[PDB]
Formats: structure tokens, C-alpha cells, sequence
RNA sequence: GAGUACGACCAUACUUGAGUGAAAACACCAUAUCCCGUCCGAUUUGUGAAGUUAAGCACUCACAGGCUCAGUUAGUACUGAGGUCAGUGAUGACUCGGGAACCCUGAGUGCCGUACUC
RNA sequence: GGGCGGCAUAUCUGUUACACGACAACGCAGGUGUCCUAAGGCGAGCUCAGUGGGAACAGAAAUCUCACGUAGAACACAAGCGUAAAAGCUUGCUUGAUUAACGAUUUCCAGUACGAAUCGAGACUGCGAAAGCAAGGCCAGCGAUCCUUUGCGAAGAAUA
RNA sequence: AUGAUUAGAGGCAUUGGGACCUAUUCUCAAACUUUAAAUGUGCAAACAAACCGGCCUUAGCCAAC
């Protein structure tokens, strides 16, 4: 982009949306990040310090590093014909704790709370039948589907 | 009505604007102790306007807030040589008014052979009791509309303590 | 005629600041840094001394930041002060250093951390030199949080900083703001600091008021109105700090 | 049913203009001997308690502006895949899918948390 | 085509660039080799640009005062980001623009060096009541071997 | 909002030989944007792993455990 500094081609990237400026919030710095935990690197301009580069903006990997206002997280960059898994090191407010995993630990307590009405007692929601089978369809509104001759008018 | 509503004088603001770089105003400095009787402020220029003679941050007014005992024994002072009459256009929209005197000996001073003469500003600042909510640290607010001091609220207050000649 | 400022372009991007900005109570830029503790240190509780002194009234309490709301562990006023023998002054620095040994006494107990850890039993105005972590069993840690008031070389809300120090809470600072403390000698006075702990401060100047509104014919009038009287002002915050130290749950 | 202190989201909370406000509290308010800081006790700091809800705050009310949320615009614009499609071309339709935006219209106009209190 | 011209020869922001990233042309629009003992660090106080009403000499413009003012100002510089009890302005003290055990990393990438940068730990500190912030002024502003040259390896102990 | 860009409507005192203000309007933007696709792009989807209740250890954290 006729220069290949750090923060070349974020104009849009590192800026922020409409009516939602300022500096971060207090949930971000009581949000505590632990080794081990899925985050989400986001830049966050109005830091300006210890931002990821313009690559790692939509990512998201494992943190291995805790530091004082420190985060490590590793993320996977494919370069030629490998992924090789870079570890980048940011401030705390450029991550967000992921969401990925939400779906997976719902089904797993699911799993102890079915197990937890099988074994001992027996009572269940019931599952749930397929909206692809073949019922009979009461008609309680029919119309006529016919191209007018007024719906060209417009 | 209701004795919060009392208007007061809140300011009143001497202002010098002598103009030269501070050969002059160094006893136009001195001049304004002999009044008010605290220690004045300077005061320096914003650009450099080639025909008037003044350029940027050199020391060009002298100017002081009084308040207290001394904001009501100066428009007593200073008034004597409006004889009570000052015009309507005076009078600010905000509630506020001034005048200016053209020579400062015509007060009651004794005028000094080291110290020449000097005109001056007097610019009152009108207000309610209650105006506090607009000048704090904490839980700094605006003053309502009801409560601001108005043009034809300063004609009155003019007529009913000090004066009564407008003279529009 | 004039340009309107506020067009409906005015109003339609307008970002409205924090709501705890627009009512002027919160300053965020130090709200910020006071929740802020290291990332290595994961969610340990951190606790402020928040202390607001309005116009009759000192708050002094211990307040840990949540992301749901900030959780006040044990909070402490100063107009229960008349159920320990304060009926008088209960906004002045005498009434600062009062809630702040209410409050350092009503925290411990809540903790079970009293009976050790007390300090001070009678006071002067010398500097301690709090023992933190950062610096045997460690004392109770909240730091100090003025919010919004003017850090004064001799302010209430520093008042209430010896009061929760000599109360047996570990508060970190330096004597730099003590009333008793010069700024080009660089030295403390105890001797300052001590007469307005006991409020010694408005025993020549209540003097001053029966002395000078009583040879010429609204300053002190509930307590001129009161029978009370010079030098039993002082010896009346010594008792009280016995009935706040012994027995800190009592309240009105 | 409310106050105060700390608050989380940060306009459904803002802006303007009216109206109302039990208690208690906040708040204007009084003041300058000390602590302290100013051109100025204005702000600020201290020390108060005569006065008032005038103002702040709170709430309510506008064929209010804004904001928020659906709806409409509209299967429209646009676009992924297809053709020995049509058209001199510009470009357009069809086929298998995805599918907007402003204007406009309707709604309503903060919500949840801790401690202390009326 | 080569020559003249030029720099697209090291390098920075916007765009080309086709909503990750990456993408060419003597493609478009401008910068770079400097500058600063404060224009660095920090704390406190403050609010800017502009407009409107007002006040002797004093006008469109001098300075005082009030109101409105989401940044329309400012941040040495090209540009873009970002920022309002501040990151701006003023003031106060300061030297974290030092040292930093061969820690790890990012950008360019061959996942090499260089330049720039990030997250640390150690010494000694600065400002602050404190939490904190600070090892330059974010992000461009720079350079191998060989050679020259400077600094550090104070003296005083030690039957080794 | 910023950069362009036509035109009519009067606000009446805000002025000088359309300035100004308020609502609209015709028409646009590679280096403009409130909003915003289609196509894309990151991670997770149970066998070195997460899940549930004791123990040992640590000069980690917290006032303590
Ligand atoms: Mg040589």
C-alpha cells in the first residue's frame, strides 16, 4: 500500500464505531484473563499501546502468557504451506474472552443434567420430533397466486 | 416573591486596557491598588495587529475581580460620575451591565504626580444566590431557566437600589 | 440571523458521556486506575476506602469493584456518631478522624481480624509507616479513594485516612497532606495534627464566638444554644473514641 | 413508595420548555479564627446550621428534535454459481441460491446490583 | 529500445486494493535523512475552535465579562487513527531519554539480519495522598565484517 | 458530519454594491460516510482433552484460607 510500516491500510481497521468512542470500560479491566482461556484479539484504538498488528484483529487462540497488563496468546498465521502458531503479546484490553467454546459447554452440562435424571430419578423434557414429516394440512386461508395485470403498473 | 430570588452583585470587574508594551502600565498597575485594595492581574495579547501597536504575549490590560463588601462601595463610587444615568444598551441580555469612566480622579483619589491618569471599565455581573450549581467540582449542573438574571430584570434592580434613571 | 449550534445534525451525533460523568459524581480516569490490579493477581479482592464528605454528612466505606456493581462491605457515617457521645460536630476534621476509626473498627470485627491488628489506642498526629505486601500477618489492605475532592494539605477526607490507620486498617500513604505537615521543611508536626484530631481547632474558635457575641450585643448557634463548652470539646472525642473502639456495631 | 453513597451496561438515560415534589437526605445557603489555596473565601479549603425548595436533583408533561425498536421500502438495489443465453454493442433477463439501505410509519422514552436510611 | 529527464534504488500515511491478510505499474495524492532539557516523565488545576450578548479611548479585529459550544481546536512534522474533570492547555516538582542478568515476541520475512515496536523480570529512581504512570517525544526519521577509537574490569584484602 | 453542487421558498432588519439565517430541493464522491450485503475470514464442536469430589506440594495471589 506504497508503505509497509506497522499500521499501514487501518484507516477503517483501528478506528472505532459511531458514538462509541472513548477510553475502555471497567468491565474490561476487571474481565480476568487466565493461562489456558480461548480469547479473542480485537485492537482497540483510544489504547494506542500494545496493540496486535493488523493481522491478528478478527483472530482468536489460546492464551500462554500472563503478565502484569500483559496478555500472550497464541495464533495460528498460515504462511507458505504450514500454520505456524505465532505468539503475539498485547495489552489486556485488545482481547475479549471468546465465546467459541459457549456451544460445546452447554451440550456438556447437558450431559450432567441428563445423567442426573436417568440414573436416579426418571423425569425428562422429551424429545423433540421433525418438522419434515408428512401431516395433513389444514387450510385456513387460501389465496390465488396469478400475476395481476396491476403489477406491472410500478 | 421567594427571598432565594433576591439579585445580588455577584463581580465587578476593573478592567484597564492600557494598550502600551508595560512602560505605562507598570503605574497602571499601582493606580487599581489605591482602589480595590488586592493585588491586580495583567494581562496579554492573543495575535499581533500591526495597527494598533501590540504584539503576542506582551503584558497589554490589567484587570481585577472584586466581590464582597467592596462590589457594593464601588458602584457608589462609580456611578457618582454617571449621575445614575446609564443607557439601556448598557444592559446585557444575560443580566449583566457595565459602563466605563473616562477618568479615574473624578472617584474620590488623590491623584499622584508619579501615577497620570487613567480610564477605566466597570462591568457588574448580576446573579442569584444558587448560581454555585453551574461552578463546582462535583455534581456541576446548569442553572434552570427561571433562575437566570434577565435584561429586564437588571432594568429594575438598577431602578429599585441604586438608581432609577435608564434614560433609553 | 444566528447560527443554531444544536441542529438536528447536533443532536443526531451526539455521544453522551458516562452517567456517572453527566451527574458529575465519577471521575472514570481514576475510577480506572483504582480497579486496576495486576492480571497475574487473578480477580483477588482489592478494596477502596471510598470517603465522600457532603454538606452535613462524612461516608466513609469499604467498597470492593464488581462488574455487576460495585459490593460495599460495611459502610460507615458520621451522624451515628451521637450514639458514641458526638453529638456536635459530625462534619469537621474531628468527625472525619471519628468515622475513620468506626469504620476501621466495624471492618475488622466484620472480618474477625480484631483484637489483633487494633493500633493506636490513643492518638497523635505522628506518621506510621503502614506495612503492605508491597513493602508476620498483614493488616487489612483498601486504598483510599477521594473521588472528585481537592487533596489538601490538611482535608477531611485525610481525616478519615488516620481514622481507619490508627484504627487497625492498612490505608498506603505518605504524611504529605496531614495538617501538620509543612511543605518547604519537609517535616511533620504531631502537634498540629493531634489538636484537630480532638477537634481542638473549634475550641479557640467556639471560644471566639461566645467571647465576640457576648461584649458586642449564627456561627455555633446549636451549640451555643447547647450548654457545652470550651475544653470539654477535647476530652469529649477522647471518651468517644473509647465507646467507637470498645463496642463499633452500635448505631442510632 | 422513595433518598444517599459506590456502581455495571453507557441517550429507551440526551437536548429544549413547562409542571409537581410527603418525610428524611442531598442541596443551595452562613462564614473566615485556625489547615489550605486564590487577582478575588468565585472555585477551593476549613468552620458552621439562621434561611429556602427559587435553582440543582427527582418525577411528570410536549401531533417537541434526538435516540431505541419493530414494520414498510422490498424479494427492490446488489451479489455467489450457470449458459454454443438475448443483444452490433452498452447491457439485460433467465436459472440455482443469499439478500440490503435511507426516506416513511408505529411503538416507548432507562434498566439491573451492593451498603445505609425514610 | 537506449540516451537526456527522473527515482518508482532505503522508507512513511491515504488511495489503487476488489469489507481477513497479501496484491502491480516513470499509477494517484503527499512525506522521510530532521526536530526537542522539554516539545521527555508525572501530579494537580483547567477547556478548546468558533459564535452571540455586553463594557472609556477601542472600529470587523486590542482586552474584560457572560452564555452556548462532541471537539468543528490542539497534539514539532506528511497523512490516517485516537483523545475532553484528556492524550489538549497552564502550572508544579523532576530526569524512566539511565541501567536493563545474551528473557520472549511482533512487523518485513527465508519466518534471516537490520530499522521500528510490543509483553516481561532485575537495579536505582521520578511524580503522586494513593491506586498508579514513566525506562523518550506511540506508530517514518536509518546502517555489516575489517579497521580506527572510547568506556568499563577503583585499591584494599587472600598461604592461596 | 466532511468535500462538491443546481434552484426556488421568505426570515426583516442580519447587511452590502446574495450575502446572512431557517426549512427544503436538482445532482455527486478512488483518496466522504450514519447504515450495510453477497462472496469471504478466525475459533470450538469429548480418547495426552474437557466434567465431577476429597488429598500432596508451592520462598505464586489475597488480611486470612
Ligand atoms: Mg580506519
Amino acid at each position: 500500500v506504497h508503505s509497509y510500516g506497522y499500521k499501514s491500510g487501518t484507516r477503517h481497521l483501528f478506528a472505532k464505531k459511531f458514538r462509541k468512542h472513548g477510553a475502555p470500560s471497567v468491565s474490561t479491566i476487571l474481565t480476568n484473563i487466565k493461562v489456558g482461556d480461548y480469547v479473542d484479539v480485537v485492537a482497540d484504538s483510544a489504547v494506542r499501546e500494545g496493540m496486535p498488528h493488523k493481522y491478528y484483529h478478527g483472530r482468536t487462540g489460546i492464551v500462554w502468557n500472563v503478565t502484569p497488563r500483559g496478555v500472550g496468546v497464541i495464533i495460528n498465521k498460515p504462511v507458505r504451506t504450514r500454520t505456524l502458531r505465532k505468539r503475539i503479546c498485547v495489552r489486556f484490553e485488545h482481547v475479549r474472552k471468546s465465546r467459541c467454546q459457549e456451544a460445546f459447554k452447554a451440550k456438556e452440562h447437558q450431559f450432567q443434567a441428563y445423567l442426573a435424571a436417568k440414573k436416579a430419578g426418571k423425569a425428562l423434557p422429551p424429545l423433540k420430533k421433525s418438522s419434515r414429516m408428512g401431516g395433513i394440512v389444514r387450510p385456513k386461508n387460501v389465496e390465488v397466486l396469478a400475476r395481476r395485470v396491476a403489477d406491472y403498473e410500478a | 416573591a421567594n427571598p432565594m430570588r433576591e439579585i445580588v452583585v455577584k463581580k465587578l470587574c476593573i478592567n484597564i486596557c492600557v494598550g502600551e508594551s508595560g512602560d505605562r502600565l507598570t503605574r497602571a498597575s499601582k493606580v487599581l491598588e489605591q482602589l480595590c485594595e488586592q493585588t491586580p492581574v495583567l494581562s496579554r495579547a492573543r495575535l499581533t495587529v500591526r495597527t494598533f501597536g501590540i504584539r503576542r504575549n506582551e503584558k497589554i490590560a490589567v484587570h481585577c475581580t472584586v466581590r464582597g463588601k467592596k462590589a457594593e462601595e464601588l458602584l457608589e463610587k462609580g456611578l457618582k460620575v454617571k449621575e445614575f444615568e446609564l443607557k439601556s444598551y448598557n444592559f446585557s441580555d444575560t443580566g449583566s451591565f457595565g459602563f466605563g469612566i473616562d477618568e479615574h480622579i473624578d472617584l474620590g483619589i488623590k491623584y499622584d504626580p508619579s501615577t497620570g491618569i487613567y480610564g477605566m471599565d466597570f462591568y457588574v455581573v448580576l446573579g442569584r444566590r444558587g448560581e454555585r450549581v453551574a461552578h463546582r467540582k462535583r455534581k456541576c449542573s446548569r442553572v434552570g431557566h427561571s433562575h437566570h438574571v434577565t435584561k429586564e430584570e437588571a432594568m429594575k434592580w438598577f431602578e429599585k437600589v441604586h438608581d432609577g434613571i435608564i434614560f433609553q | 440571523f444566528v447560527k443554531v449550534v444544536k441542529n438536528k445534525a447536533y443532536f443526531k451525533r451526539f455521544q453522551v458521556k458516562y452517567r456517572r460523568r453527566r451527574e458529575g459524581k465519577t471521575d472514570y480516569h481514576a475510577r480506572r486506575q483504582m480497579v486496576l490490579q495486576d492480571k497475574t493477581k487473578f480477580g483477588s479482592p482489592k478494596y477502596r476506602l471510598v470517603v465522600r464528605i457532603t454538606n452535613k454528612d462524612i461516608i466513609a466505606q469499604i467498597v470492593q469493584a464488581k462488574i455487576v456493581g460495585d459490593e460495599v462491605v460495611m459502610a460507615a457515617y458520621a451522624h451515628e456518631l451521637p450514639a458514641f457521645g458526638i453529638e456536635h460536630g459530625l462534619t469537621n476534621y474531628a468527625a472525619a478522624y471519628a468515622t475513620g476509626l468506626l469504620l476501621a473498627r466495624r471492618t475488622l470485627a466484620k472480618l474477625g481480624i480484631a483484637d489483633k491488628f487494633q493500633g493506636a489506642k490513643e492518638a497523635d498526629g505522628s506518621y506510621s509507616a503502614v506495612r503492605t505486601k508491597k513493602d508476620e500477618r498483614f493488616p487489612f489492605k483498601a486504598i483510599l479513594d477521594v473521588g472528585l475532592a481537592r487533596t489538601t494539605t490538611g482535608a477531611r477526607v485525610f481525616g478519615v485516612l488516620k481514622g481507619a490507620v490508627d484504627g487497625g486498617m492498612a490505608v498506603p500513604h505518605r504524611p504529605n497532606r496531614f495538617p501538620g505537615y509543612n511543605k518547604e521543611k519537609s517535616s511533620l508536626d504531631a502537634k498540629v495534627h493531634r489538636d484537630r484530631i480532638f477537634g481542638k481547632h473549634v475550641a479557640e474558635y467556639l471560644k471566639q464566638v461566645k467571647e465576640e457575641a457576648s461584649s458586642n450585643p449564627v456561627q455555633f448557634s446549636r451549640y451555643m444554644a447547647a450548654k457545652v463548652l470550651p475544653e470539654s470539646i477535647e476530652g469529649m472525642y477522647k471518651k468517644a473514641h473509647a465507646a467507637i473502639r470498645a463496642d463499633p456495631s452500635k448505631s442510632l
